[PDB]
Formats: structure tokens, C-alpha cells, sequence
């Protein structure tokens, strides 16, 4: 296999909600031993964290780097580039890691059940509208009064694009099914959203009878 | 020859242009005219089979074709004339072309005599053996011709190879459709410095294998995406799907100006695609790009002599700092940029080797040495624009002849090589020479052909085409109208292409890129009958 | 690379509007040229048509095949079983499709854009909600009066498990935007649903002020 080197950004919640950011520079394709050097440009007091080789695709193992603690480095606006030397071939690859400018602030939309599900009473697909942000990362989740709900209790699709002329913003919409009683008795339901765009990182909508 | 002209001056028993095997043989500059007595005392079994032409004349032995579910007798006799007067008229075209295509006189010359063979290598009844033969062999061909006409041939390992005055199939066989790629692949070995060029020897830093597969010799397949002109073999055999080449080499081209028309032409389609596939390029993010593409260096490597002019062209990974600077189209020129889809290699591209130039591939490169070698895929390249821009007598020629060696030594330029002093002729020297004072430097000159390029397809483009190349879905229709749904899907197909670049094995033909260019261009080709005009029409 | 062999319905297009279906039968992992043989069980009036070879990640050389006119040997209940032998082992691998049981007829419910998205007037953005279908093949589209909106117009999302109880269906969400002038004027908007399920096989959903 031929190896080649990749970046993946920190996960989201990992961005906001944790404290230190693991950033990640895998290499896949690697048909030998562990004989290999990952090596981050940016020293921000980080070190490269090296895992044991995994198997990908036909088995060939896999190595990769963790360079935790990003959080301050991407608050410095450090852009990473990351190195490895491995012993098939002489020549080092390389992946870079840049900041994605012109962020877009999302809008939160609150869609409450349509006339014909309330007129059934039997369940209310209650739905909310995340849209406007450029950045393909977005959390989103249900939150019921004070109560976070769990992810299974609640759907929701993954982000792709939009139709839009020049800017190009992602939109997300989440449903979630729940007894038309509650909804009718007075307890409001929350979409609570989370985007690193924000400075506040988060907007909530709500809305009830 | 098909020409009346010439077969008026060959049907006459006329020395220097009679095409009768026994005036050639009788006659000097023939360097074995001891087998005419051995061709004429043959034993009265058929043995060997003779191949003459306008230019060269072939032996070869019945032996040689024999094999194991084919064994002598009628049909191998059936076999052997058929074959023999296929390729003798596949030899004829070929050198009809060329007849054609020169014209300052130096058509004059293709009246020579040169002898070819095949390999000696004898086949048996019984098994598909070929064994070697040594002069010493029982074979009653060799004990009969060969033999007495006495010459050794190397036997070598493997590749027909020429000698300077004749050739010796080793390899191929001469019957066969790769028999005549070789052969002209051998000939343009053969007649390089005085009959293909006008007189003028090689380029002082060109190895005779420059001129050999990369132009100048027939496509190897009609599937090679490759720049070069088909010569010698025609075909209408369930292959015009994915011919990508001229059908009819005889019919195609009547002169000098046919062909730089054609050249022109094509090259016209080729710089539209490029530019498309430019601009697609340019906006993209830093890994693609830098994934995408590489960076193409002359590095002066030690000669064979006490001089370091000869350039060898070497790809290497480009920088952050060149990345960063390739922010549109029009850097991709200045900072010589060349595609990883079909040059994939990361060393060097060797002098004197078997390289030849893809076609989808862009080279946005108009990289230049400024001293007196080009290289081989960068001089590939700049001999086939020049081709398109100017015609074969003035351009290409002079860009690989030594033609200006002359007046480069006039000017300076002296060195010394191998012993004694000759001139040296330089890539802007030969820049200011087949232009003027037109261009300046050879960015300037790839910038213009670019643009005028530019608002000829801004003007014009043909109306209806069908290359769809979709999914496995049924789509025929595209009915490309305006350049613009083409630009699209240009662009959609590089952004496709940015993934699925992660293969061991198949990272390129599994390309949506080249499918759609190959599409493009059969699409195009079939349109017009000739290549004739590609881009007419309007908007 | 291992040889893995499977089957491919028909498009829905081609299985809802297409008049002859084209069933898919692909065989992947083939570590040799397409030196293979396909046969369909039911070879009712039908050619198999094997294409261009499509080399898949890892080198793993691949073809398929082609089944043309097959929407009446479905609408037969004929199922569809194809065998493939390949040079690389002796042994013909099988693959075998058949009709999807339990079809549930989809339910439309249209949207109007939230109050709040109405009160800036600037853009309404159009919900469209496909839920409550077994099968997860379902094709939406957006009518605008009697012309159909182009594909690139509008944004769709795809099929996806829902919490559900007993009964294992799918929902899918369609938007889209436009301004509020023609959803104030009187312009009304159409959600264009199909489904195989339904045996008009297309539902739509129309409202406006």
C-alpha cells in the first residue's frame, strides 16, 4: 500500500466544551514496521503522541501522531504542518493544517409540528432548522426544559450544502418525536446548538403552546 | 509509390531512382552486393521472401514464421505472401508520408538503399521455438543466403536495433503491425541527421534516442493518449472507437502545410483542455494542490566530457513558498508546474531514454535552459508546440537540428567536446531565431499561445457533441453548446479527482479527469472528418 | 485482495418513471482482469452486459453487470439470484436480491417556515418532511406551481433509522428557499414526493397563505 499523510481537525466538543485539543496527523498505507517519525512543525509545548500500528484496508498497519493541548495554539492562530519520515522511501510526506477563514454565524429555527400530526395527537414530530455557517462542523442537540436529552432519544442528519449564490453556508435539521401531551400541557421543548463561529459558541431556540 | 511522380522516376531502369532489386544490388554504395549470386542460385524450394521499397529493401526467411500449429506447406506460403504484401505496402505509405512532408529538396534522397533483416531466429515444426542460428546451423535458409552473404549479426537479447547504414529485426517480426512501428521507429534511427532533418546533424546534447519514440515514430497502439503522428499503418478494423489517431496516414496529408495545419489543430483542442483543467486547478486547497502537482528542474549532471551544458529533466515535490505562490492560472506558467497524472515519477527523466509525452496530461511549463540543452520531456513538448505554432521547416527543425550551430558559434557560444571544438546553440537563442522579435522570453511566448488560445474559443466552439462518461446510469446527452458547461465539468471532475487519490496500485486510470478529456477528445476528433478545424462556429 | 460479490436495485427513477429497469450485479475484489462470468437465475428476456472494469481501493480490480428490462420480472415477483465465477478461485460465488417485504406508503407533511423566519420577510425557507416509509429508497423533489424546480434549487437530505416501535421506518427532510413576495402574493409551492411503496407510487403536499 502506498502510504499517504492526512489531517483531521479536533472534534468539536473537543474544541468547545474541552479544555485541551487533541489535533490528529494519521498515516495510513504503512506496509512496514513502526520505523517512523512524526514531527509538528509548531512546538507549542506539545508532544506527539505514537500509537501502535493499526491495520487498514488489506491490512496495512497504520500510524499516528496526537498533538494535544491545540486549543491555545489554534487560539494563537498557529497554522500546523506535520512531517513523517518513514523507512520505505527516502522522501518525507507532508500535510499542512491552515485555519478555515470567513466563518459564517448559524440561525437557529424552531420548527413546531405541522396542523395534520398535531390534529393526530398520537406523537409530534417536533423539528428545528440549524442554517448560515460555512464550517461543515456543527453540534447540535435536543434539550428538553433544564435536561439535556440522549442522542438517542432525538434524529438528526449529518451537514452538507446548501443551494446559495457566493457564500457557501451548510444547514442542519434535527427531528425529534415525543408525546403530543407533554407538548399541549406547558413543558417547552429546546434545540440547543453549538458552533465554534460563535464567540458564545452556542444559540438556543424554543418555543411552545 | 502511391505518387505518380515518383512512380514514373522508379518504373524506369534508371540508376539513383529505378526501384528493381538487381540495380540496386549491381550498383555501389550497396554494402553486401554479394548475395546476388546466392539470390540467384537459390535451391528451388521458396526459403526467403524480399521486401523492397522506395527507401529500404527487407529479407527474411520462411523459417522465421514457422511455428508449432503452424507448420510448413501451403499455408504457411498462403501466410507469407499475404503478410509480405501487406507490410511491403504498409512500408510504402509510410515513406510516401514522409515523401510528402519534405520538400526543400531533401525529398531527393529518400532514393537510398538500406537493408533490413529479421532475427535468424528459425521456428520448428513441432514447438513454438525460434533457436538462434550461427552460420553454423543445418538450416538450408542460412546454408543457401545467409551464409554466403556475409555478415554477423550481434544476436542481441532483446530490441531490433540499428546499426547507422542498415537494421536487423532481433525482437519483432516484419510482417506484423509492431514490425512496422519498429521499422519506423528503426528508420527514424537510421535517416535522422540527412534526411529527416534538412541536412543538419543532431542537437549537440540529444541522444539519438530523443528522436526515436517520443515524436517521430508511430503511435504503438491506436489507444496511446500520446502526441504523435500515425505514419505508417491504417486501420478501419472495429477500431474506431477509442482511436484517439489519424484512421488513413496515406489520405490524411498531402504536404508540408497539411500537417502543421493538423498539429495546430490538435493543439488547439490540447490548450483549451489544458486551460480548462488550469483554471479548475487553481482554486484549490493546499493539500490537493500540493498533491496534485509537482515541479519539473534542469539539473547539469556530469557529461561524458569536460562540459556540463546537457540538461537532464528531473520532477521533483514542490515547496510551500511555489505552492503559495500558484494562487491562479497564469502562475502556473512562471513557476513551472507540471501534472502528476501521467509523469508520476519523483526522480529524473534520464537523457536518452524511451520517454514519451501523454496527452491529457498538462505540462503548464514553458521552462527553458539557459544553457544550450532542453532535455528530453520539456524538449519533447517544445518541439511539438513549436509544431503547432510554426510549420515543420521553420520550427521543430530549428529547435532540434543544430541548424543555428552555425551562427550560435558566430555569436559565441564556443566548446569543446569530445576533442574538439564546436558550437553551441541555446534555447533563447533559438527563441529569438524562429521568432524574431516576437517573443521575449519562452513564458511570454506559452503566455500568448495561451491567450490567443483564449478568445479563439471565447469566438468559437462547435455546437453539438455527445461525451457523456457519467455513472453506470444511462446518459447520452450533453450537447455541449458554450464552453461554459464544459469549464463546469472540468471543474467538477478535479474537485471529484481530489479524492480517491489514496491507491496502491490505481490512482490514475480509476481518474475522472482523463475520462472526461478522453471523452472530449474522441467526441471532437469524430466530429470532424480530418482533424480540419476544432473549435468553429461561434461563442 | 478478497473477491466479495453483491446486487443492486434499480434506480428508483428507473424503477418508478424508467419503463425497463436496470438491475446491478457487481463483483469487487477480482485480483485478475474481467476474465469472469455473470448469470442471472432469472434470465427471463434480458442480456447480462459486463463494462469497463472499475478498480477500487487497494488495487482490487472490479466489474459489474447489467440486468436491462427487469421492472417486469420484478413487478413478477421473480427474484433476482447471480452467480459469478472468476479466474482467481474455481468456486462461483452467488448473490441473491429479493423483494423487499412490509412496503409502508410514505406520509408528506409541508412546513411553512417559522414565524420568526417570517418576520424578516427577507427569505421564507420552505420544510418539507417525508417520514413513516419501511423501505429507504424515496425520491423528493420541490413543484413550483406547475414547473418543477431544478435538483441544484433546492436541498434534500437521505434516508436514515428513526425511533420507532416495532415497525422499522425512515424519514426524510426536504428544504427550500425562497423570498417571501410569491408565498405572500399567492404563489403556492409543491413538495414533489415518490415513493415505490405508494401504488400511485407519488404523494404531494401543497399549502400557502
Amino acid at each position: 500500500c502506498h502510504p499517504r499523510l492526512s489531517l483531521h481537525r479536533p472534534a468539536l466538543e473537543d474544541l468547545l466544551l474541552g479544555s485541551e485539543a487533541n489535533l490528529t496527523c494519521t498515516l495510513t498505507g504503512l506496509r512496514d514496521a513502526s520505523g517512523v517519525t512524526f514531527t509538528w512543525t509548531p512546538s507549542s509545548g506539545k508532544s506527539a503522541v505514537q500509537g501502535p500500528p493499526e491495520r487498514d484496508l488489506c491490512g496495512c498497519y497504520s500510524v499516528s501522531s496526537v498533538l494535544p493541548g491545540c486549543a491555545e495554539p489554534w487560539n494563537h492562530g498557529k497554522t500546523f504542518t506535520c512531517t513523517a519520515a518513514y523507512p520505505e522511501s527516502k522522501t518525507p510526506l507532508t500535510a499542512t493544517l491552515s485555519k478555515s477563514g470567513n466563518t459564517f454565524r448559524p440561525e437557529v429555527h424552531l420548527l413546531p409540528p405541522p396542523s395534520e400530526e398535531l390534529a393526530l395527537n398520537e406523537l409530534v414530530t417536533l423539528t428545528c432548522l440549524a442554517r448560515g455557517f460555512s464550517p461543515k462542523d456543527v453540534l447540535v442537540r435536543w434539550l428538553q426544559g433544564s435536561q439535556e436529552l440522549p442522542r438517542e432519544k432525538y434524529l438528526t442528519w449529518a451537514s452538507r450544502q446548501e443551494p446559495s449564490q457566493g457564500t457557501t453556508t451548510f444547514a442542519v435539521t434535527s427531528i425529534l418525536r415525543v408525546a403530543a401531551e407533554d407538548w399541549k400541557k406547558g413543558d417547552t421543548f429546546s434545540c440547543m446548538v453549538g458552533h465554534e463561529a460563535l464567540p458564545l459558541a452556542f444559540t438556543q431556540k424554543t418555543i411552545d403552546r | 509509390s502511391t505518387i505518380p511522380e515518383v512512380s514514373s522516376k522508379q518504373s524506369k531502369q534508371g540508376t539513383e531512382h529505378s526501384i528493381g532489386v538487381y540495380d540496386r544490388l549491381t550498383s555501389p554504395s550497396w554494402k553486401y552486393q554479394s548475395m546476388v549470386l546466392p539470390l540467384l542460385t537459390l535451391p528451388e524450394e521458396k526459403m526467403i521472401f524480399m521486401i523492397a521499397n522506395i527507401s529500404t529493401i527487407g529479407f527474411g526467411a520462411y523459417d522465421r514464421y514457422r511455428s508449432s500449429e503452424y507448420p510448413k506447406g501451403d499455408k504457411l506460403n498462403r501466410f507469407v505472401e499475404e503478410n509480405a504484401q501487406a507490410a511491403a505496402k504498409r512500408f510504402r505509405d509510410h515513406y510516401d508520408y514522409w515523401y510528402k512532408i519534405l520538400d526543400k529538396e531533401n525529398k531527393e534522397k529518400l532514393f537510398r538503399s538500406v537493408l533490413v533483416y529479421d532475427a535468424f531466429r528459425f521456428g520448428n515444426d513441432t514447438n513454438k521455438e525460434t533457436q538462434e542460428a550461427n552460420f553454423e546451423t543445418n538450416n538450408p535458409v542460412i546454408k543457401n543466403f545467409f551464409g554466403p552473404a556475409g555478415n554477423n549479426v550481434v544476436h542481441n537479447k532483446h530490441g531490433a536495433y540499428a546499426t547507422g547504414d542498415a537494421f536487423y529485426y532481433m525482437a519483432y517480426r516484419m510482417l506484423d503491425k509492431s514490425g512496422a512501428v519498429t521499422y519506423t521507429h528503426a528508420m527514424t534511427h537510421n535517416s535522422d541527421r540527412e534526411i529527416y532533418l534538412g541536412g543538419y546533424g543532431r542537437r549537440s546534447g540529444l541522444g539519438p534516442e530523443f528522436y526515436a519514440k517520443g515524436l517521430l515514430q508511430a503511435p504503438d497502439h491506436s489507444y496511446d493518449p500520446t502526441i504523435t503522428i500515425n505514419s505508417v499503418l491504417k486501420y478501419d478494423d472495429s477500431e474506431n472507437s477509442t482511436r484517439l489517431q489519424i484512421a488513413d496516414p496515406t489520405q490524411r496529408f498531402t504536404n508540408v502545410e497539411d500537417l502543421h495545419n493538423y498539429m495546430h489543430n490538435m493543439f488547439d483542442l490540447i490548450y483549451t483542455l489544458e486551460i480548462l483543467e488550469g483554471r479548475a486547478v487553481a482554486k484549490l486547497d493546499y493539500n490537493e494542490k500540493n498533491d496534485l502537482l509537482r515541479k519539473i528542474e534542469n539539473i547539469y549532471k556530469k557529461d561524458p566530457d569536460g562540459n556540463s551544458v546537457y540538461a537532464t529533466n528531473a520532477v521533483r515535490r514542490l515547496t510551500s513558498d511555489e505552492i503559495k505562490n500558484l494562487t491562479s492560472f497564469d502562475k502556473l506558467i512562471e513557476n513551472d508546474v507540471i501534472t502528476r497524472r501521467g509523469y508520476i515519477d519523483q526522480g529524473e527523466y534520464e537523457r536518452n531514454g524511451y520517454h514519451t509525452i501523454n496527452l491529457f496530461s498538462p505540462i503548464y511549463s514553458a521552462l527553458s535552459s539557459k544553457i544550450g540543452t532542453p532535455g528530453d520531456l520539456m524538449g519533447r513538448r517544445m518541439a511539438f508546440e513549436l509544431l503547432a505554432a510554426k510549420g515543420y521547416k521553420e520550427g521543430m527543425v530549428p529547435y532540434i537540428s543544430n541548424q543555428y550551430e552555425k551562427e550560435a558559434k558566430d555569436r559565441g557560444s564556443k566548446i569543446r567536446s569530445y576533442g574538439k571544438e564546436i558550437g553551441l546553440v541555446t534555447d533563447d537563442l533559438v527563441l529569438e531565431k524562429v521568432f524574431n522579435k516576437k517573443y521575449g522570453s519562452w513564458v511570454e511566448f506559452k503566455k500568448d499561445m495561451y491567450k490567443e488560445r483564449v478568445e479563439q474559443f471565447s469566438k468559437l466552439n462547435r455546437v453539438s457533441f455527445f461525451d457523456p462518461n457519467g455513472p453506470w446510469g444511462r446518459q447520452k446527452n450533453v450537447t455541449v453548446n458554450n464552453i461554459s458547461v464544459l469549464e463546469k465539468m472540468i471543474e467538477t471532475a478535479v474537485r471529484e479527482d481530489a479524492e480517491d487519490f489514496t491507491a496502491q496500485v490505481y490512482p490514475d486510470t480509476n481518474s475522472r479527469v482523463l475520462k472526461l478529456k478522453k471523452a472530449i477528445f474522441k467526441a471532437y476528433l469524430d466530429q470532424t472528418k480530418d482533424f480540419r478545424t476544432s473549435i468553429f462556429g461561434g461563442k
